[PDB]
DNA sequence: ATCAGAATCCCGGTGCCGAGGCCGCTCAATTGGTCGTAGACAGCTCTAGCACCGCTTAAACGCACGTACGCGCTGTCCCCCGCGTTTTAACCGCCAAGG
DNA sequence: CCTTGGCGGTTAAAACGCGGGGGACAGCGCGTACGTGCGTTTAAGCGGTGCTAGAGCTGTCTACGACCAATTGAGCGGCCTCGGCACCGGGATTCTGAT
């Protein structure tokens, strides 16, 4: 049985997204294309973050992505940092950054 | 007591972008948190968009506008591309 | 008096992560005040959620919701 | 030979590098747990807690304090100081709209 | 186009019988009322969703008020709400 | 016939509030007491602000409340000020306040 | 057109903000800041305007943009 | 008005503005700038100065998360 | 410049436990069909937006100038820092008291 | 011989203190930027005059979405296996300070 996600060429679940839209009390009706679009966007964003985080993980000679890698990925990326400016990543720590004036003179 | 989550889809995407890379359970939890957050942002904004314009239906256009409002710059453009392509393919 | 359990060296460590090289002696007490306030604000809301659900157990989600409504969105505990 | 002695600041810098490199929680678990349960006890009595709830509270609290210390540091440096003081925390929190 | 103007004016006449209000000030009070409406209704909506309830009741409204309003304002608003519901119910 | 507002002892429109709740995409259903409660809260807050602003208007030897009076009323009240901490009141200006250090003497 | 936001206007704004003394370099700095702010609001505002299939930016579009930046504005509803 | 229309042209073309829209933008912009100047002033005073400098504005904006 | 000493980075190793893989249910995603109302498309309009201009003057622009605040240099005490010294909370651990 | 309750022994993390070194503070001196003012100017504001683009509104047609049976397999819960690395043992690098 071909699925909506398969038709849309996506990995993320269009049917599930549709159901969540329907029961999320967002609007009285929901268009057929809305959950496809939303699922696609969510999938894409997930891909960008996993891309950067994976890169960070390989930079640490690591094969498994951990929250630290997600933090490095997000904070070293200007637009992701903007998108998630008010978000705390548990066990992410912070970017290494020492004010120049604090260094020995 | 079955629990649903985005874990398997996040994992499929991960295998797409990094075939030889895995992910901790905690990091997966953070990804699930992320997906739910952005869903609630986009859907909320689209709801408001539909309401402002006296429309009872959230369409892909509301979703698109919401994406343009919420995401910065290139992230927004790329997301728009992915969404539009997915809808155009799906309808066909 | 458990606020004193937040010791001088713990606060020193937190400040180090925040990039602080040198620390005035009066900082620690100050920090204890600030943290206290912070906790009071989050926990309050959390308990409110817990009380609304007619529960006696504060869940991770209650905390997450409190943080979110305080504009302190937290990732990693929705599971 | 007088025993070895790093100059004030060197070990501080070392600590900065160390803790900015890592992600572990910097407050002791059990005392934080006590503090949370105490404060919560003052709103509602005989409350229980999921362990993940307290963990969430600690992650949030430490991220908050760390960020606050970044801003505080900037305030101290702005005033041509290297030492953070209560005036720097108060300025940071005032500009944040916390006070 | 609807607004809260007449109700705001009635309230104004209750608390200050010989006092009026400019058009701009009335537009700010309309903004205010709509704003607080959205805050409270939104929070109550989320409260209902979190607890898998399909109905927003006065209890969600009350909890939302306790979340959104500071201190004395919360206590007094809660008092007025409960009082109004009790009177309406009677 | 008598109104949902008359019975609740309110000036604010219970019916209207109820209708706005129903069509606001908040929940599938809305309880009978919810709009009464909400209307009461809104009326109360309005009453507090108009009270203080009316006081300011009388202090400025005016019979009409203007945005300036609303700004003065809100900002000089601690809890109203917190409640509206992220709100801009058009033509409200700011509270007169000069930092002591700037005093010439 | 950024120069249309003149020095004495910026001085007036600073005075309202309680500033007693002003560096010469402030004005250009301020202009930059102002520009950024406007770019952020107007962008979103126009987005709303185009979603409504309109060609006229309304007061409400602006209000929604400001609201979504957490810069809620009263008085233009 | 000129500045607003100019900036707006760079996002979407052949735009028209209600006068109230421009007015809203101006109230918002001026309120923002005034508040910023308050915070800037606090930074200058913090540095034992009475004179605000670009440095102060930049500190204020950094702590605001701008 | 110059060398001794402590902190740091790097080379075997290692086993272990949690993530990856897998096997067995099942309900939520998928398929098909049927109402129907909110959505899509064409036209009237006249309202508010926009282009152009005469008259006015106070806000804006260019320049004199002198000092008081910003900045460079210096004396200073005191105010945190590094490490030894205790200083204190916690998990056993065994011998003594009682039956 | 079995059961239970003290004061030590050891781990591990943390205030006191003593020397101690350098840094904010206050002062002195120097420099020049801009507030205050004066002379000159023009573009924003008032007030008209005219032209017109398109959103509100209305109307008409409709088709994708809400709703309700049937269908079924990847999603989800419960186990099974094995390798990356936190920590450990040990040597080469490298600041780091006094000389």
């Amino acid at each position: 049985a071909k699925t909506r996600s398969s038709r849309a060429g996506l990995q993320f679940p269009v049917g599930r997204v549709h159901r969540l839209l329907r029961k999320g009390n967002y609007s009285e009706r929901v268009g057929a294309g809305a959950p496809v679009y939303l699922a696609a966007v969510l999938e894409y964003l997930t891909a960008e973050i996993l891309e950067l985080a994976g890169n960070a993980a390989r930079d640490n000679k690591k094969t498994r992505i951990i929250p630290r890698h997600l933090q490095l990925a997000i904070r070293n990326d200007e637009e992701l940092n903007k998108l998630l400016g008010r978000v705390t990543i548990a066990q992410g720590g912070v970017l290494p950054n020492i004010q120049a004036v604090l260094l020995p003179k | 007591s079955r629990k649903e989550s985005y874990s398997i889809y996040v994992y499929k995407v991960l295998k797409q972008v990094h075939p030889d890379t895995g992910i901790s359970s905690k990091a997966m939890g953070i990804m699930n948190s992320f997906v739910n957050d952005i869903f609630e942002r986009i859907a909320g904004e689209a709801s408001r968009l539909a309401h402002y314009n006296k429309r009872s239906t959230i369409t892909s256009r509301e979703i698109q506008t919401a994406v343009r409002l919420l995401l910065p710059g290139e992230l927004a453009k790329h997301a728009v591309s992915e969404g539009t392509k997915a809808v155009t393919k799906y309808t066909s | 008096d458990n606020i004193q359990g937040i010791t001088k060296p713990a606060i020193r460590r937190l400040a180090r992560r925040g990039g602080v090289k040198r620390i005035s002696g009066l900082i620690y007490e100050e920090t204890r005040g600030v943290l206290k306030v912070f906790l009071e604000n989050v926990i309050r809301d959390a308990v409110t959620y817990t009380e609304h659900a007619k529960r006696k157990t504060v869940t991770a989600m209650d905390v997450v919701y409190a943080l979110k409504r305080q504009g302190r969105t937290l990732y990693g505990f929705g599971g | 030979k007088k025993p070895h002695r790093y100059r004030p600041g060197t070990v501080a810098l070392r600590e900065i590098r160390r803790y900015q490199k890592s992600t572990e929680l910097l407050i002791r678990k059990l005392p934080f747990q006590r503090l949370v349960r105490e404060i919560a006890q003052d709103f509602k009595t005989d409350l229980r807690f999921q362990s993940a709830a307290i963990g969430a509270l600690q992650e949030a609290s430490e991220a908050y304090l760390v960020g606050l210390f970044e801003d505080t540091n900037l305030c101290a440096i702005h005033a041509k100081r290297v030492t953070i003081m209560p005036k720097d925390i108060q300025l940071a929190r005032r500009i944040r709209g916390e006070r």
